[PDB]
């Protein structure tokens, strides 16, 4: 045993952070002489190719994994020891990196990369190479993330087991309520979540002078 | 680019251009060209647009490929946004200069404030060369000369870049001086005040009255560096000066007029019929040279016999025709039609899709001699299906 | 505890720290960037947009909500003194790196037309009145007052070269006027812009003095609103049904 | 029981239940019919009004209100799935019955000018989202998504006829617009409208599909307000003072 991993972290960083790089060096390459002209051949093969391919496979990710994690979900989840439950609530808050992660390159990178390309096209159509990224890939990757992440809980944890975690809810369900065109409830509800992590790590101690 | 997905009417009745030229079509890097050319207000100025009277010159291009160095509408060097007068002309023109190496479709382009861009014909330009080597610059009232492509970025990251690192310090700071866990538990537990108490806040009034420090002493610094400073310059300039010349719709005594009869286009989609009420108000024999659409000319081979310098795609050499000089004065109906592929290429048969299913654009009238007399063509023509 | 030794228990508070930070930060900076994007706009996009009036006036109060919304997490909670400075500097790399690697990297938009508005300052400022006061009440008021006056000047040493004048054919224009005027996007014609262009009702010469006053005192109000907002976000609340 | 017998249980339980369908209908009714009448208009009642762009937007927006507010009493208290059919079908009889009865009948308007939009296909969408996923909100999700995308092509078999073209003296003209010109209103100039009238920004052919992905997107945040408002109007509170 030890109630620190972190490989499945790694690996998923490693993973969707190279897998974004070869996104942006795609459209550095492709965004000029390919995704100017919707109308022009080009943009089927190099741009629409990706949107009809990706829609499915991210739809698919994100049902297949759901029902792994519940498939595999511990049945027996009230009976875990105190350590075994101190491992799966790490493996939680490595969850929830990989989504931090998700998030920035979804709702920071690719969404003012689109406000620069809004200043060099027209736009012959709603699917522009940015879209494409942003709102038909970026977007879903996280969200699909986050439902994993809450999945976990709820198949692991005795508490984000019978329950759901409100936070928890506004965090895996809040992606699907943006919209653009054409204040504030927005998702940050990731702040309850990992009061809740903390409320469950304090209570996995009560010799706690050592802190 | 793209232009060929904005609505057909709309396209036909808000801009009519003409005699776009390109000046240079290849240029190195720091090489000028004159992007120029006209514009006719359509005096049926459709209720989908605002009016526009608030409106602002551009050179449609992906991106600062060449560099805008001043450009001109009315009569007027315009920085900012100008007035377009309903059925009027104006001239325009932009100087462009290279910047980044490649091949490039620069079309004239007019925004109109509660509009949306209207796009004007564009041609390839090859900028070759080295983005390296671009320089602007540009003289300051000062008398210098700054390089506008670098000028003040060092002095950007010179005060974002510390202060981003002054941000992360102060995170790293309370973070690692008694940490996360240690102080959820605090908290949750007994009080905090194990967390923070005095020393704590005297650390935060020392970074504070720093911070202070640092912000007077770079204001009153760069009002030493720099102490005129003008606020941005913005504002609708005075009214423009309308092409007199010589001409040109509805000036002067020498006219001519078209109604527009009922016309029929076919979906699909390569022809376009009309009946056209002309009135000769010159003193001259004229022939139907030319209509132009949306960016968009169909010639008579009649007329044109051979053959103008123009962007592919877009010079359609079929606006036939029937060749008879109409005569001073007189008054006749003739039948038009406009066959060219490139009414079907360029979207305009998509018409059919419109909520208004109308023509609008100029057709313009050529004497025995050079000149040429133009007139506002527009109105109702109905889709024949297939 | 539910550890084998001191040291795992050592081992794995310090890694699990350093996890949340990073969650956390990454977390709140999309978040705030995608709000702020969306409303501040367009006067952070752009050096032309950057005037006496509008700016310094958006910018604070729409800047403000994550700033109260981070202190109210991480001052109820932890009492860590950083919740303002956290949320404005995610917002910063946020931006930076995409103005670096997009607007300019993608687009070739030189940086002096679209570098961000300096936050940072400010945000130190909205910080330490709340570790000074343990009290969001004296920091809703006073802190986030030296938030909005604080603005402008944190940002004129960036900004000021800019305003710089020269005469363009005949007319005066400012360098941010003329780097929006060189550098040609397609979608921004000068009149989409919202920046100060005069009134008959304005006396002085104190066009920034009141735009700075005004955004203290209207970030007041923001900040009482989304700190109650930190607060709900931060629910611990279980439901049963859905 | 408080019964002489199981028949006299039995029989009552069967004639209360009656009643109270019948008194829920009629109430529901009301409330949507006035609302729905008051908001969405105007777009239902003219057959000139229902355009690519305005009605189906406005009108799965507006008419999903009540449906989820009626799901909300139906399932939650009895696990009933026809909460949304239930209102909608309400809406369409008090509508029918006022066009042929009055706007007809009365006016003498035909009832190709006045027939209402078709809602039951989407209403349908909506409660077996719900019966298949006892769950609000992947129904304030997925489900009021459906709602809308269903909302124009289930009305298109009933308003395409109108749809044909026609040429009126040299101009064009669709039987909808000729069937708002003959039958004269003495209120309805064209351009009290609000229909698609063309834009520069947009680009296809794609007119309704946005409208329809609008209208799904909108709804969801309004499904979710209304679903808690059915809650609220669903409360067995006394209050001991007025
Ligand atoms: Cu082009
Ligand atoms: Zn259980
Ligand atoms: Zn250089």
């Amino acid at each position: 045993e030890s109630v620190v991993d972190l490989r499945g972290m790694w690996i998923g960083l490693a993973v969707l952070n190279v897998f974004y790089l070869i996104v942006r060096i795609y459209e550095q390459v492709f965004g000029w002489r390919a995704g100017l002209d919707s109308f022009a051949p080009e943009f089927q093969t190099y741009w629409m190719s990706i949107l009809w391919t990706e829609i499915p496979l991210e739809l698919v990710s994100g049902l297949g994994l759901a029902g792994y994690l519940w498939k595999t979900r511990d049945r027996n989840v009230d009976a875990v020891a105190p350590r075994e439950e101190m491992r799966r609530l790490v493996v939680l808050v490595q969850w929830l990196v990989v989504y931090g992660i998700a998030i920035y390159w979804g709702a920071s990178f690719f969404t003012e990369q689109d406000g620069a390309w809004h200043m060099t096209v027209i736009r012959d159509t709603d699917f522009t190479p940015s879209h494409i990224i942003e709102f038909y890939m970026s977007y879903p990757i996280y969200s699909v993330i986050a439902v994993g992440a809450f999945f976990y809980a709820k198949t692991r944890i005795p508490y984000f087991a019978h329950g759901y975690s409100l936070a928890f809810l506004i965090v895996a369900i809040g992606p699907f309520m943006i919209i653009p065109n054409v204040f504030g409830w927005m998702a940050l509800g990731v702040f309850g979540v990992v009061l809740q992590i903390l409320g469950r790590i304090h209570a996995l101690i009560g010799k706690e002078g050592v802190a | 680019h793209g232009e060929k997905s904005q609505q057909a009417f709309l396209r036909m009745r808000t801009l009519n251009w003409y005699d776009v030229q390109w000046s240079k079509t290849t240029v190195n890097v720091n090489e000028e060209m004159i992007l120029s050319g006209k514009v006719h207000v359509f005096s049926a100025w459709p209720q989908a647009v605002a009016n526009p009277r608030v409106s602002f010159l551009n050179a449609g291009e992906p991106g600062p490929v060449l560099v805008r160095t001043a450009q001109f509408i009315g009569e007027q060097f315009a920085p900012r946004s100008v007035s377009l007068e309903i059925g009027k002309d104006y001239a325009f023109s932009i100087n462009l200069r290279g910047r980044r190496a490649g091949r490039w479709h620069v079309h004239a382009q007019i925004n109109v404030e509660g509009g949306g861009p209207i796009i004007g014909p564009g041609q390839w330009i090859e900028i070759k060369g080295d983005m390296k080597d671009f320089t602007d610059p540009v003289t300051l009232l000062d008398g210098s000369t700054v390089d506008l492509e670098n000028y003040g970025i060092s002095r950007i990251y010179a005060w974002h870049l510390p202060w981003l690192a002054v941000g992360a310090a102060w995170i790293l700071f309370w973070f690692i001086r008694k940490g996360i866990i240690a102080s959820y538990v605090r908290v949750a537990e007994g009080r905090p005040d194990d967390v923070i108490g005095d020393d704590d806040r005297r650390i935060g009034a020392i970074v504070l009255a720093l911070t202070i420090l640092a912000t007077i002493v770079g204001y009153a610094v760069t009002n030493s560096t720099f102490p005129r400073t003008i606020p941005l310059q913005a504002g609708l300039q005075k009214p423009l000066t309308p092409i007199e010349t010589e001409g040109t719709v509805g000036v002067g005594k020498e006219q001519v007029t078209t109604e527009l009869n009922g016309g029929v286009y076919k979906v699909p989609g390569r022809e376009l019929t009309i009946n056209v009420k002309v009135k000769n108000g010159t003193s001259q024999p004229v022939r139907l040279g030319e209509y132009t659409a949306a960016g968009l000319r169909f010639l008579n081979p009649t007329v044109f016999t051979q053959k103008p310098d123009f962007p592919d795609y877009l010079l359609a050499d079929r606006g036939l025709s029937n060749d008879d000089v109409i005569a001073p004065g007189e008054s006749k109906e003739i039948v038009v039609k406009i066959q060219d592929a490139r009414w079907d290429i360029e979207r305009l048969s998509d018409l059919a899709y419109d909520t208004d299913s109308q023509v609008g654009g100029l057709l313009f009238f050529f004497t025995p001699d050079g000149k040429r007399f133009a007139a506002e063509i527009g109105g109702p023509v109905i889709p024949k299906f297939v | 505890g539910p550890f084998n030794s001191v040291a795992e228990a050592a081992g794995c508070v310090a890694t699990t720290d350093w996890m949340l930070l990073v969650l956390l930060f990454f977390a709140v900076l999309g978040g705030y960037h995608v709000h702020f994007m969306l409303t501040a706009g367009d006067w952070d996009f752009w050096v032309d947009w950057k005037d006496r009036r509008m700016w310094p006036t958006v910018l604070p109060i729409l800047g403000v909500t994550f700033c109260a919304a981070s202190q109210a997490f991480w001052w109820v909670n932890f009492r860590l003194p950083f919740g303002a400075v956290f949320a404005v500097l995610g917002l910063m790399i946020g931006e930076w790196i995409n103005r670096y690697v997009n607007f300019w990297g993608w687009t070739y938009f030189p940086i002096s037309l679209v570098f961000p508005s300096a936050m940072i300052v400010p945000a130190i400022w909205l910080d330490v009145i709340l570790l000074l006061s343990g009290s969001y009440v004296i920091t809703a008021v006073v802190g986030s007052l030296g938030w909005g006056l604080l603005f402008y000047p944190n940002n004129w040493p960036a900004i000021a070269a800019f305003h710089q004048a020269t005469e363009q054919h005949g007319q005066l224009m400012t360098l941010a006027d003329l780097i929006g005027l060189h550098f040609v996007r397609t979608s921004m014609p000068e009149y989409i812009r919202m920046v100060e262009r005069g009134t008959l009702r304005t006396f002085g010469k104190d066009v920034v003095p009141v735009a700075a006053f005004f955004s203290g005192f209207v970030s007041m109000m923001v900040y009482f609103l989304w700190w109650f907002m930190g607060r709900w976000y931060s629910t611990t609340k279980r439901i049963e049904q859905i």
